[PDB]
């Protein structure tokens, strides 16, 4: 049941949840550091829910971002990587710190051919810094070329429902996309 | 493997597909390799085009040979900011981008986009400090690959970094090839 969903997900990115989970569990043994295990909330992808219609363009969007883990603090984000490289450790782990996250205000245009990607998430008001920074600029266009004009004018990312992007600043992606939040639901489903 | 597409793009558009970042520049010393590594990240992979236009046509050439998703730096739309060349004067560290090489000279453009004014620094205590401490943060990285964002994000894991590393290795014996 649960291995369907690691299969999606690579050795690369697995090893920096197995070993980031090793020194969760060693702090634990030895009975220190608690501020540590007193403030870790899980993975991105374990910690908010969206409709299936949008589990591509969220998905792409985020990419790996997927994967970032919210914790409380930087002190708490530190103390992980010290011991995760001093154990020398696979990586890699990326730390979404609610104390010291800083996240631009942005407001979208009041344009009917895109919404904002976020009002379509559900997800703990507690970790909205983190959810913000991971989907707080980019929007969800009606088309490839709405993408284009609006990521041009203003200063936000643009993705189709498909997939196709295009980056405030020029960057395009594209390609063909097969058929992660799919499994994370199944899996979700038993337990 | 999917490579195999990518001189697909080199030929069908013959003068306008530079390639991706890995064959346009490099780290200069032996040292920054881990730190360039982990700042350039996935644009390491983001092929540099002439134009949008191209871009545009290689990601339709891409879905229809049913490929995997590439990303295009078009050099003709990309909208990158000048360096701050005020922060070369920063007693600590010095900017990323002083500390690659590339060629030809008016891809400038790909590179002042995966860089900005990131900072390299030689431990971590040194690139938190300087990261964190000013009154504008700036995006720091130390020489073992741990990061530290404008943003609070705060990331790492140095044995990856390293085995990432050895692709600017392997890319200098194919200078010989």
């Amino acid at each position: 049941k649960q291995q369907l969903l690691r299969a999606a997900t690579g050795k690369a990115i697995l090893n920096g949840i197995d070993s980031i989970n090793k020194v969760l569990e060693h702090f634990r043994r030895k009975g220190i550091n608690q501020h540590v295990q007193n403030g870790y909330h899980g993975i991105v992808m374990n910690n908010f829910e969206c409709e299936p219609a949008f589990y591509t363009c969220v998905e792409v969007t985020a990419g790996n971002r997927l994967f970032y883990h919210i914790v409380d603090s930087d002190e708490v984000s530190t103390k992980i990587l010290m011991e995760f490289n001093k154990m020398n450790l696979p990586g890699e782990v990326t730390f979404l710190p609610l104390n010291k996250l800083d996240v631009r205000d942005t407001a979208y245009p009041e344009t009917n051919d895109a919404i904002p990607m976020i009002s379509k998430l559900r997800y703990n008001p507690r970790f909205d810094k983190a959810f913000k920074h991971v989907f707080g600029k980019t929007l969800i266009c009606r088309s490839m070329e709405v993408s284009t004009q609006l990521a041009r004018a203003f200063t936000m990312d643009c993705i189709t429902l498909e997939g196709d992007q295009v980056s405030h600043r020029g960057a395009l992606t594209g390609g063909y996309y097969d058929t992660r939040l799919e499994l994370q639901k199944d899996v979700r489903k038993a337990e | 493997r999917k490579a195999e597409i990518m001189e697909s793009i080199k030929r069908l558009y013959p003068g306008s597909v530079y390639g991706r970042l890995i064959d346009l520049c490099q780290p200069t010393q032996k040292k920054y390799q881990i730190a360039v590594t982990k700042v350039l990240g996935k644009n390491m992979d983001a092929i540099i085009v002439d134009s949008e236009k191209t871009g545009r046509d290689c990601i339709q050439y891409i879905k229809e040979q049913r490929g995997e998703p590439e990303t295009f730096l078009p050099l003709d739309y990309l909208e990158v900011k000048p360096t701050d060349e005020k922060l070369r004067e920063l007693k600590g560290a010095k900017l990323v981008i002083d500390v690659i090489r590339y060629e030809p000279p008016h891809i400038k453009k790909a590179l002042q986009y995966a860089c900005g004014n990131a900072l390299v620094c030689d431990n971590v205590e040194d690139a938190r400090r300087i990261a964190f401490g000013g009154h504008q943060r700036h995006k720091t990285v130390a020489l073992d690959g741990t990061l530290f964002q404008k943003s609070g994000v705060i990331s790492g894991g140095a044995s990856d970094l390293k085995a990432k590393a050895r692709r600017w290795d392997e890319k200098a014996v194919d200078k010989l090839k």
